[PDB]
RNA sequence: GUUACGGCGGUCCAUAGCGGCAGGGAAACGCCCGGUCCCAUCCCGAACCCGGAAGCUAAGCCUGCCAGCGCCGAUGAUACUACCCAUCCGGGUGGAAAAGUAGGACACCGCCGAACAC
RNA sequence: UUGCCUCCUAAAAUGUAACGGAGGCGCCCAAAGGUUCCCUCAACCUGGACGGCAAUCAGGUGUUGAGUGUAAGUGCACAAGGGAGCUUGACUGCGAGACGGACAUGUCGAGCAGGGACGAAAGUCGGGACUAGUGAUCCGGCACCUCUGAGUGGAAGGGG
RNA sequence: UUUCUUGCCGGAGGUAGAGCUACUGGAUGGCCGAUGGGCCCCACAGGGUUACUGACGUCAGCCAAACUCCGAAUGCCGGU
């Protein structure tokens, strides 16, 4: 808790490509953020599932 | 009765690994330390943990530079 | 000089109560104002 | 008393009783001084003793300048406590005084009165210590 | 074309006036003023940050242009200040409207303040700078002062190319400030 | 080829700095005037742009001289020390430290552009 | 007290023990990460109603002081420190070469995909100023896969 | 002979030594001169008056293992 170990995941690919911590207090809400797809090949938004 | 103390950390075996004149190879760790006592000089990277390692070939130099140390490479005459 | 983060800033004239006129830019958007010592008239200045 | 009003660390290691002093080996207050022969740590009580003796020796006039000060913490264990659990705590005040160290030194008109206070402060003293002079 | 009151007055004859009083080597050396600097420290923001808003709008009406928000570089406890706290605010003026807010201060503001017996001209910086207190806000008629919120001892200081008292005191003079000699 | 003219670049980056005294504008480096023109102020044409020569070497710039502050700084000696000799002392061979005075120094070169006479 | 990090001890490479001397920890940061650009006061005076040991402030020098996510060596007005824009180097996914340190740990050049900044100008910059901020294997999950599928036309029942 | 010994050459150190106004913690003097208490002139303007608590600063002097403006000898890493 604190700063869980979220996983980001692809939109489009819908692939939970990464895993990093974010502190839910000062973050609440789902970590959107633009990362790396390898399954599609390019950069995708990626948010928090 | 007893002591606060006890308490110690491994030794990182920083300091120089390659001193002047040791020919090196590109890639090749040269200095293991906290912070740049010794900056990087010509065909010398500055790695994340303040590792300087030989970018290209050749023997290990040191020199002085705005009156910091440094750590060259100076490329070696092909035989 | 900024485009409109700038408050406006327009041109005016002043007249005190001696009858002394004064052009000068003022954030002011009337333009005539009504002074009524003005230094042209305080005491400090005329003497004493 | 000579105690520090604070020293960084309370727990040193022993002063390195070697080698002949290097600086205060001269007079550089006072017309007479009491130079130190042998290395010793000189403790704040042995200090306090010393300056006592010379200044009741030479009663009215004269001064009196202690070069050394003790600010060098001694460590001493609880007693009868064995080897190990750490270590003691601050018990002596000493100054590391090495041979050639002046220790003392006394402005008083006579002489013969002021090399009798510093013969006074050398007794208290627990080192070989000789009455030197500004006059090399 | 247009040039303001004081600063035509200061291209036309204060430069001459300067150079006959105090006989400069060269032309370059006649004090010329420079940034003039306003700003009000609230203090009190501590306990109502809401008085940084009605400084800011008081400065811009009074100068021209918005009033930077200047926060604090420090925190000391003793007066409840944390850093990033909103503590003041401050104008600066170069050229036109730095002289003609020099104008309007000197021809309007002034003369208006209650019981006016002018400032003692000891407050030059030493160097050729001058800087004093309004003892209020409403002096000015961008302030009107039937709306009015509460008293902001109003900082203000004029930044001169002086090398010291005596020109930068020469120069105020010239440009006609009103002075308390003593 | 030369100039108290310029920029660009120069060293185990102060022997170069700081400070004091004296000097220069043909062209450069500057100083400077108003916001029709890109651009910018957490506000401000103060830093960045436009048109410039009506005017100026005050400052920066650079030149010469001052060793006052800083900087460098020997030789010698000592401290220290590797090895060796030495019953407690101490000594030999080799290496060898800041301060100061003796002292050094108010820095040290190439590319290109301007005028000068050829 | 037990693991990790920092210092001293530690005897100028590295390493070095004690129930030796001191401390930290084991987090935190989506804007305290990346990039691009820019900066600039440590304290006396004059002062700046209130607002002195402090304001918003203005000048000079203090010549690199000063201070600066969390203790040593570093980083400065060549800024690892302080502000700002981007929109997400928040640079991630495939990573010859070398290496430093038994396993474990640690460093990065560089090549490719995809992007982020800076663009004119270059083509340049692989989490945090760096070292702690962690726990092997087993066993289990959970997502995806061009794997397996206990006769199979085939699937369900394990692996990567 | 890559090992080792010796000579020479290149190298990074922060120990021994010191040095500290070069930093972080100290030391007898007087000093333009901080609260200045204290006599007060009798200003609540403003000012000498400081017998004594003595600011920064300054003067030769001194220490440190967790101090370093410095800094060996050895040792170590390479080359010859």
């Amino acid at each position: 808790d604190v700063r869980p170990k979220i996983t980001l995941a692809c939109e489009v690919c819908k692939h939970r490509n990464y895993i990093t911590k974010k502190n839910r207090r000062n973050d609440p809400d789902r970590l959107e953020i633009k990362k790396f797809c390898p399954n599609c090949g390019t950069h995708q938004p990626h948010k928090e599932s | 009765s007893s002591s606060r103390n006890g308490r110690d950390s491994a030794a990182q075996r920083l300091g120089v690994k390659r001193f002047g004149g040791q020919v090196v190879k590109a890639g090749e760790i040269l200095v293991r330390q906290r912070g740049t006592h010794f900056h990087p000089g010509v065909n010398v990277g500055r790695g994340g943990d303040d590792t300087l390692f030989a970018l290209a070939p050749g023997a290990v130099e040191f020199g002085a530079k705005r009156g910091r140390k440094t750590v060259n490479i100076v490329p070696v005459a092909r035989p | 000089m900024k485009t409109g983060i700038h408050p406006e800033y327009v041109d005016t004239t002043v007249q005190c109560g001696c009858g002394h006129s004064f052009t000068t830019r003022s954030t002011k958007q009337s333009g005539t104002i009504v002074v009524e010592v003005c230094s042209q008239c305080h005491p400090f200045y005329t003497g004493k | 008393m000579l105690i520090p009003r604070k020293v960084k660390h309370r727990k040193q290691h022993h002063p390195e009783q070697r080698g002949i002093a290097s600086g205060g080996t001269s007079v550089s207050f006072g017309d007479y001084g009491i130079q130190a022969l042998e290395h010793a740590y000189i403790t704040n009580r042995q200090i306090e003793s010393a300056r006592i003796a010379i200044n009741r020796h030479i009663k009215r006039g004269g001064k009196v300048w202690i070069n050394i000060f003790p600010d060098r913490p001694l460590t001493k264990k609880p007693a009868e406590t064995r080897m190990g659990s750490g270590k003691g705590s601050p018990e002596w005040w000493v100054a590391n005084v090495k041979p050639g160290r002046v220790l003392f030194e006394l402005s008083y008109p006579d002489e013969k009165t002021a090399r009798d206070a510093l013969t006074r402060a050398i007794h208290k003293l627990p080192i070989k210590a000789r009455i030197v002079t500004r006059e090399e | 074309k247009a040039l303001p009151r004081l600063k035509q007055r200061y291209r036309e004859e204060i430069r001459e006036a300067l150079q006959q009083e105090f006989n400069y080597a060269n032309v370059m050396q006649i004090p010329g003023v420079v940034k003039v600097v306003v700003n009000m420290g609230v203090g009190d923001a501590a306990r109502d940050a809401k008085l940084i808003n009605g400084a800011i709008n008081d400065l811009a009406l009074i100068t021209g242009q918005k009033p930077e928000v200047r926060r604090a570089r420090k925190s000391i406890a003793q007066f409840k200040l944390r850093e990033g706290m909103p503590i003041g605010a401050r104008v600066t003026l170069r050229g036109d409207r730095m002289w003609e807010f020099l104008d309007r201060l000197i021809s309007i503001a002034l003369p208006r303040i209650r019981d006016f017996r002018g400032l003692s001209p000891k407050q030059f910086d030493g160097t050729g700078n001058y800087t004093f207190g309004l003892n209020e806000q409403s002096m000015f008629h961008e302030i009107d002062v039937d709306s009015i919120d509460r008293p902001r001892g109003m900082d203000i200081t004029v930044v001169t190319t002086a090398t010291n008292d005596a020109e930068g005191r020469a120069l105020l003079r010239a440009l006609g400030f009103p002075f308390k000699e003593n």
